[PDB]
DNA sequence: TTTTTTTATGTACTCGTAGTGTCTGC
DNA sequence: GCAGACACTACGAGTACATA
């Protein structure tokens, strides 16, 4: 069925969508707003597979037309999915381009047309901005399909003309009870991924089934040598990495919960690892942590944003950074307008 | 097969032809002189009609129709001139090759020029049959400290006086352009027969054009000399290669000094070379590089350096290349900045 | 891929299907804006099969009668369902069998039966782009005014291959300069009457049209300098062209 | 299959007559001046934000440029031309996608054959959207035939923003600038388009997707059309706040209080508890550049609070009262910063996090 | 008679005589004086912002060679060549768009038919308009033709960014650069078209339309239409400055002087009335600015005022004289980073309102009061 | 004679190599060009490259002087430095420069048509307005504001170049010969303010212009923008 | 002695190849 | 006839360059 297993959680949009879909007021443009891994993309393929499905029945595909044997079969000429190329992490023009003239025609099927975007967010400005036009006046049978992590990113000619369709993450408490019933190790770290994921229960699913977990492990193992010597140094040993920015927001999190503590919320990110926290309270004055935690922020954000810039570098910088905010008597950084 | 260098192949070529040759190594003019003396031997010995082949993937060879039919009005034995790609071939045309070599002829001379190749491809199917008989030789351009005595023999070879000035203006204007060294030495020589040159007008009938890769450039910036890196990134003008190797190659060395930095309290900086054995001639040439330096300087370079790395790719720089300009020459004389730039 | 409904069979002579195509492909759009205006517009009538190809400047269509009862049905096949239909028609003997989809055209000819998709488009009204009054109208031998106007040609402006027609009484005055200032002259002899006029137009779209009719004599209507020229033989009226004037 | 596919809001509603256009005073003044007086031009370009309908007004204007009438100031819409137009097969209206058909060669292509008359209609319009993806040689190929076209030829330019075509284009047309939208002027045609689709809503409703649609009929519109899928067939306040994730309670200012005040404790808790609730982040930052703009505009000029601020004057005068003038505009710009930066962070909810604690570090003591 | 056709100013108003140009002297004196003395130089390169004047003093130097008399610096509107290349589709001016033709493959062409002898007039006159657009093989190719052409053949190249060129290019041909018009000339040209077009104009609305031309002549003049179809076909100080969105309306000294005597009251009015008035806020937060760096260039030196401005010289001068730099440095300021700050305020309204009010507060003079303690 | 070889199509190239390599005695070929790094090293290897040099303003002076002396156009020498120094070193470029020299100034090229041209050559104003920012010069800001505007350079790199500038001179605060080559022609002005001036003054003025630069793109217009930077900066000190 | 390491999108040019009009002494 | 010449025109690829 769908590539991503079903989640429990997206049962009931489902068939709100599907509503939307049945009585033929469907908005053609559905932006899925949801955090990533959460199951945006199950939920797509499910409202693909039941309007290309020409015959439907209920809210369900009928799952024997022949149409629903070409989509098992991942082939379908009404069915166009623009992914990003293999090795490179954005969706040109050109295959936007392609896709538009190519749904110029009919449908090759007697049937509707399904455009999917697999991420809206990677779109280049170029690609996006030659989408308009298309899912602002679109042929007659055809609905298009975008998922995004936070719709304010996107151009905002874009954004205007689609149907923002939110998802909620589940409560806490149903994401940890799911997370305990299929990941096995203590609540509490279950719960601090959970929180560092922005609490969609399936990048906490991916952080703990893939390496990142022995790699966060190694990273605090290293955050507790370093904080007391201020050999921050060393902590590159964990950052270098092509999943850097997932470090680094890490890092942020443990930084900005270690201001919580030092105000003394109740209630934070990192709760598995209360020694490191404590630590970091206990060694960092709050307005040079601060400091620490607008640089962590900015370089992060650096190394998302520009494609292909050399982590190393940047991530060394901003070690140094940190080592020259220990030493007293510097300015410290204020954001600037 | 030999594996010789062309100081004795001119020895092999002197003696009975040791059937193919494969004279390899990247050369700036050696290899097309070396061509060129391999030419005249032939001419003077049996082998006459140079057929130039091309060799590449894409491209049939035309050669089978020299090797499988004999030449009829003058035979005179002939040689096949083969260009390898600058990568070096493939098994399709290696295996043809075999193939071509079986169907040789004994008035057919195979000749294969290229640059060194993979060990694959070094040991190829033709390469493994012609190492019975045929011979392999490769050689590379002089480098900065082999110039003068490689410039001053060939003077002598071509009976010509020069100078120590001369030699150092030379070195300093063709620096590794081997071409253009050979093309200002005869131009020196027929502007004036005299055979004295000195100093008198060697500048004169010598312009700046030479190649520098970046390896050297922090061999500059490491002493601070500012107006050597100026000169330095003066010459590198008109062959400008694109930025980014050159941030790359920084970037590089000064990750490497500041990790020897953090280390160099822990043990010596002889013995932390061991790890970092980034042959710079002796690893000592950093060991006096690191000597002229601070932790703050570290800092200060490093600011300056990663603020130009998002000056370039984030927003797409145009003065980015000029700003190599920037960064070097203001680590030359800046012992430690107080702040104000911090970037 | 399954049946479809809507669909009409066609019995027909490769032969006429092939006069069709021939007399109406020169003026198909060929990567256009106007996506619809790509292909040729297929329409049935209870007397003809239609068949309408336009670029918005050359306006071709043909009409053979089919004998047979035709539903109106309008349609749009794109410029390469076209291409390979015209590649496979040959022979003359064996009867076409065409049907008509919503979305597809196939076509059985001889045993082998071929689809392409169908442009989703609302073609324009060709009726209303032909001219509402046809007060000027002249008659010239068809081989006579090809030869004249391949004269004037081929010193005719080369990349927009532009003459003008001078008409005056049973009078055709063809005039084509160029960059590189070369002036083709060439008067013809017509069955003309009416008021003087002068009309420039491109040549290549002209010497087209009289490629594909070749009838024995053609006749040309018209009404002022800006007005379209609808051109067709003498003869029948079963193709008619349309070609848009240069200048204004 | 519905009527064509425009059963969305956003595609019916479009106006077919300049008298069925909102707003745009100014523009559809000057069109009807230059449509009726013979002032007529070969360029327009009608720069303005997105949502606002300088396409639609394109579209209108093509339509009363070749009008059977005449040439008309307002388009038949009955008439032959004006219905083919209404269906696209109109060939002598030339649309161009042109974010999508950028390439020089087709823009050669298309000026290639402006010398021949026009099919049917009087004028051959040449109407291109989002001409601002052009490619640079583009844009200078149009650039002979935008300033010397023949007599039968007219142009006009739809894009959202007229700085980035080269300042020749920009000096060759008219640079119509569409004003955004008011509030209320969004209010009365969301109402009114309601009424024609004849679906029950709440006035306060309107206002909120009028406020939150930062001056858009397409954006109010498509949240207009998304709340419908929410609230069952109407427009019910109860829905839309949730939706759109409006702050209806008053823990906005309870918060502000908690922030001036260096309470950390306190600020924390009522962020989670907000985060708890389902709160949006971006509105809580926008009531918090109001809540202290009231504040600061008291403590300049008493007696200027208004409806639910001269409700909770109790707290708000008390607040301009405590606070010096000096560090207002220091939490405002703070506030206002963060806001900026909230895209800029991997998590909303860490971005308010953010932004509250740089608030705090100006007063970080305990 | 007055013609009534009502056919785009732009194109109607272009110069057809020597003289009719708007007031480029260092090029048009230039270009006289070389035809006078026989140095009829073969290639030459007008530069010059846009709508200055090149495309249209190509034309103009066209007809002088090409007219049917001897070579005259002002062409004569009377004989046939002259009047042809009037009307355009002159057979001896080839106009080039290059930006049409950048391929290699016609520029080829085009220096295969430069051989060929013109039919009339003397010279054959290519005017390759949008030089810089040609494609790199296009310039080398133009380049040998260039250095040395044959005797009846000149080149009219007109371009908008000469640097793009290669340097041999610039180096084988003239190079005119065309100044941007200062406003003087532009708003006399403005009311000579509108004099001749029989339209009433307020001296004030053609100030504002010179002003915002940004010193090239066809942004003025398609201003100009634009306020003619703006207006009831009569173009008014009030249709004008509507149609730009400038803040004439109650000026914006007022504010400003509302701002240094620190009456947030004024200050509060005056916000009301422009919002009654339905203004655009970052216009009058512009407005503001300029007129805070017009003060401190005043005080630096008084002859920084524009006679375009010499509406409210008076007050200017005081304030200039009162205020001390410092303060006006404040403001300034305060209110760029208001601007700045704009597209992220809750409201523009709003927005500006809170900048107005940081600005004032922080007047060392007279601050906003501390409550009470 | 093959003019401008840098065009040929690279098998262009393998069919001139082909001919290089067994040329026939009875002929020969020159051959020119302008970038010659785009030659294959084959063929330039083979060639025996000349290279030409860049004419020197003497010498250029000196020709433009005997060819106006030639015909019969009289000359002052101020005007013949003047056409030198704009000619950026190529002899074809001061020619093309005297003709419109000659054509501005009506058969006689006097200072006053090539000072029409000073406009256009007027290069050194960058250093100006820092040397005069220090103090209160007077009409030489107005005056160097006027050319800016009248010349309309880039004001972001206008002002690059001036936090350029101050931070050398910073830089040879702390270092008596910090850059030395660095304006050798200014090499007497520019050391007094590089001394002279306190460090602080110098760090106080490149926050001023970094300031100035950060908030340039937001003023009403950028002219007004490095206005208010250059008043700011002429307010302190 | 083998050593790190930016893109998307667009525009030209020149070399094969492939397909097709047209027509010439075969 | 006529197929093969012979021309001619269009398409892909490999390369060089530009600009954001
Ligand atoms: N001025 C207006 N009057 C009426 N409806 C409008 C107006 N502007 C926008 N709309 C609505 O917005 C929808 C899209 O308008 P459009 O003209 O495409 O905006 P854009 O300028 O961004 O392309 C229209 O279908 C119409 O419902
Ligand atoms: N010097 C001038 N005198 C009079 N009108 C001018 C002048 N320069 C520009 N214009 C106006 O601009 C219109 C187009 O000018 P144009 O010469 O095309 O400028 P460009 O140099 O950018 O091609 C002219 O029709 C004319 O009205
Ligand atoms: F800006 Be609109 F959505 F075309
Ligand atoms: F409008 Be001009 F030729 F730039
Ligand atoms: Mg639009
Ligand atoms: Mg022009
Ligand atoms: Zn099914
Ligand atoms: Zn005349």
């Amino acid at each position: 069925g769908p590539h991503m297993r079903w989640y429990p959680w997206l049962r009931p949009d489902f068939e709100k969508l599907v509503a939307s879909y049945q009585a033929g007021r469907g908005h053609h443009a559905l932006l899925i707003q949801a955090l990533p891994g959460m199951g945006d993309d199950a939920l797509i393929y499910a409202l693909s597979r039941y309007l290309l499905c020409q015959q439907p029945q209920g809210h369900k595909s009928c799952g024997h037309c022949r149409g629903c044997q070409l989509m098992q079969a991942g082939t379908h000429p009404d069915y166009y999915t623009l992914a990003p190329e293999k090795g490179k992490n954005t969706l040109g023009v050109d295959a936007v381009r392609e896709v538009t003239e190519k749904l110029n025609e009919h449908a090759r099927l007697g049937g509707a047309k399904v455009v999917w975007v697999t991420d809206a967010a990677l779109l280049t400005d170029a690609a996006a901005n030659a989408l308009l036009k298309t899912l602002e006046e679109p042929p007659a049978e055809t609905w298009f399909f975008l998922a995004t992590r936070e719709p304010e990113r996107l151009l905002a000619t874009l954004r205007s003309r689609c149907r923002l369709h939110y998802l909620a993450p589940p409560p806490e408490q149903y994401a940890v009870t799911w997370l305990s019933r299929e990941v096995t190790m203590s609540q509490d770290a279950l719960l601090a991924a959970l929180r560092l994921s922005a609490g969609s229960p399936g990048a906490a699913l991916a952080l703990f089934q893939g390496d990142n977990w022995q790699a966060r492990e190694t990273l605090c193992q290293a955050l507790a040598y370093s904080v007391p010597s201020g050999d921050w140094y060393s902590l590159l040993a964990a950052l270098n990495h092509e999943q850097a920015p997932a470090r680094l927001h890490w890092l942020a999190t443990l930084l900005m919960d270690a201001l919580k503590r030092h105000h003394g919320a109740a209630q934070v990110t990192n709760v598995d690892v209360p020694g490191l926290v404590a630590e970091l309270a206990n060694h960092l004055s709050p307005s040079r942590l601060q400091a620490i935690l607008g640089d962590v922020c900015h370089i992060r954000e650096q190394l998302m944003s520009v494609t292909g810039i050399n982590r190393e570098l940047l991530i060394t910088d901003l070690l140094l950074r940190i080592e020259h905010y220990l030493q007293p008597g510097v300015v410290l950084p204020v954001p600037h307008l | 097969m030999i594996r010789l260098y062309p100081e004795q192949l001119r020895a092999q070529l002197n003696e009975g032809l040791r059937a193919a040759y494969l004279l390899l190594g990247n050369d700036p003019l050696l290899l097309q002189e070396s061509q060129d003396a391999v030419r005249q031997v032939a001419a003077a010995q049996g082998f006459e009609e140079h057929h130039t082949f091309s060799i590449d993937p894409n491209t049939d060879w035309n050669a089978i129709f020299s090797l499988c039919q004999a030449m009829s009005l003058f035979a005179s034995r002939q040689t096949l001139l083969l260009l390898l790609p600058e990568n070096g071939p493939n098994a399709a045309i290696n295996e043809q090759l075999l193939t071509l070599t079986g169907l040789l002829h004994d008035d057919l001379l195979l000749i294969v020029r290229g640059n060194k190749l993979s060990k694959a491809q070094e040991n190829a199917a033709w390469f493994t049959a012609l190492a019975n008989r045929s011979v392999q030789v490769t050689c590379q351009t002089p480098e900065q400290a082999q110039l003068p005595r490689w410039v001053a023999a060939r003077a002598k070879q071509l009976n010509l006086e020069l100078d120590d000035a001369a030699n150092q203006v030379l070195c300093y204007c063709y620096e590794g352009n081997l071409l253009a060294l050979a093309q200002a030495l005869e131009r020196l020589s027929l502007l004036w027969p005299d055979g004295k040159l000195t100093l008198p007008r060697v500048e004169q009938a010598v312009n700046d054009a030479a190649h520098f890769t970046p390896f050297h450039w922090v061999d500059a910036l490491l002493m601070g000399k500012s107006k050597r890196a100026l000169h330095i990134l003066q010459q590198l003008r008109l062959e400008g290669s694109e930025p980014v190797i050159l941030l790359r190659t920084l970037q590089r060395e000064l990750l490497l000094l500041v990790n020897l930095k953090r280390q160099s309290a822990h043990t010596p900086l002889r013995a932390l070379f061991d790890k970092h054995r980034v042959w710079q001639n002796r690893r000592g040439m950093m060991g006096e590089a690191l000597n002229r330096l601070s932790q703050t300087q570290l800092r200060q370079a490093v600011q300056l350096l990663t603020r130009t790395e998002l000056t370039l790719k984030q927003d797409y720089g145009q003065s980015v290349w000029a700003e190599l300009e920037g960064l070097s020459l203001l680590l030359c004389h800046k012992p430690l900045a107080d702040v104000f730039i911090d970037g | 891929l399954d049946d479809w409904q809507s669909e009409v069979e066609f019995t027909l002579p490769q032969a006429t299907m092939k006069r069709l195509i021939e007399a109406t492909q020169f003026s198909m759009a060929h990567q256009d804006v106007r996506y619809y205006l790509n292909g040729m517009l297929f329409e049935t009538e209870g007397e003809e099969l239609r068949t309408v190809a336009t670029d918005g400047h050359r306006l071709a269509v043909c009409s053979m009668p089919i004998g047979q009862s035709l539903p109106s049905h309008s349609v749009i096949v794109p410029r390469k369902g076209v291409i390979e239909l015209m590649r496979m028609l040959d022979g003359g003997d064996n009867p076409l069998r065409v049907q008509i989809g919503s979305n597809n055209i196939r076509a059985h000819v001889g045993d082998f039966i071929f689809t392409s998709k169908l442009v989703d488009g609302r073609f324009p009204d060709y009726r209303r782009v032909l001219p509402k009054n046809p007060d000027k109208h002249l008659e010239a031998g068809c081989d006579l005014l090809k030869q004249a106007f391949a004269r004037a040609a081929i010193l005719s402006n080369e990349k927009f291959r532009g003459v003008r027609l001078y008409v005056s009484e049973n009078q055709l005055k063809i005039t084509a300069n160029n960059p590189e200032q070369e002036e083709a002259e060439e008067i013809l002899d017509v069955t003309y009457s009416g008021a003087e006029m002068e009309i420039g137009f491109n040549v290549s779209y002209v010497l087209d049209v009289l490629n594909a009719l070749k009838c024995e004599n053609v006749r040309m209507m018209l009404t002022d300098s800006v007005s379209s020229v609808q051109i067709e033989d003498a003869a029948s009226q079963s193709a008619a062209y349309v070609v848009m004037p240069m200048r204004l | 299959g519905p009527h064509m596919s425009y059963q969305v809001l956003a595609r019916k509603w479009r106006p077919q007559t300049f008298a069925d256009v909102v707003g745009q005073e100014h523009v559809l003044t000057a069109l009807a001046n230059g449509l009726s007086l013979g002032r007529i031009h070969h360029a327009y370009l009608f720069s303005g934000t997105r949502g606002v309908g300088k396409t639609s007004i394109a579209r209108l204007l093509a339509k009363g440029l070749n009008c059977e009438t005449g040439i008309t100031a307002t388009p038949c819409g009955v008439c032959d031309n004006c219905r083919e137009i209404e269906q696209g097969r109109f060939v002598d209206l030339i649309e161009i996608d042109a974010a999508s058909r950028t390439k020089v060669e087709d823009t050669r292509d298309l000026l290639d054959n402006v010398q021949y008359a026009p099919a049917r209609g009087r004028f051959k319009v040449y109407l291109i959207d989002e001409v601002h993806m052009l490619s640079r040689h583009s844009f200078n190929a149009l650039l002979k035939t935008l300033e010397e076209p023949p007599e039968h030829v007219k142009f006009l330019l739809a894009t959202t923003d007229p700085q980035k075509l080269p300042v020749t284009i920009l000096s060759r047309c008219l640079q119509f600038h569409l004003k955004a939208l008011d509030v209320e002027q969004i209010r009365h045609q969301l109402e009114h388009i309601l009424n024609e689709e004849h679906i029950a809503h709440e006035p306060r409703a309107l206002q909120l997707l009028a406020r939150a649609a930062e001056g858009s009929l397409r954006d109010a519109l498509s949240l207009t059309d998304q709340a419908i899928a929410s609230g069952d067939g109407q427009v019910s306040t109860q829905a839309v706040s949730a939706m759109l994730g409006t702050l209806d309670d008053d823990q906005a200012l309870s918060l502000v209080e908690a922030m001036v005040e260096a309470n950390g404790e306190r600020v924390m808790a009522l962020i989670n508890e907000a985060a708890a609730r389902g709160i949006e982040w971006e509105a809580l930052l926008v009531e918090m550049l109001g809540l202290l703009h009231r504040i600061a505009m008291v403590q300049l000029s008493p007696a200027a609070l208004g409806n639910d601020m001269a409700a909770i004057e109790l707290r708000m005068r008390e607040l301009a009262r405590t606070i010096p003038p000096t560090d207002i505009q220091l939490y405002y710009q703070t506030l206002l910063i963060g806001r900026k930066e909230l895209p800029y962070a991997p998590d909303r909810r860490m971005g308010v996090e953010m932004t509250l604690l740089r608030a705090l570090a100006f007063h970080p003591r305990m």
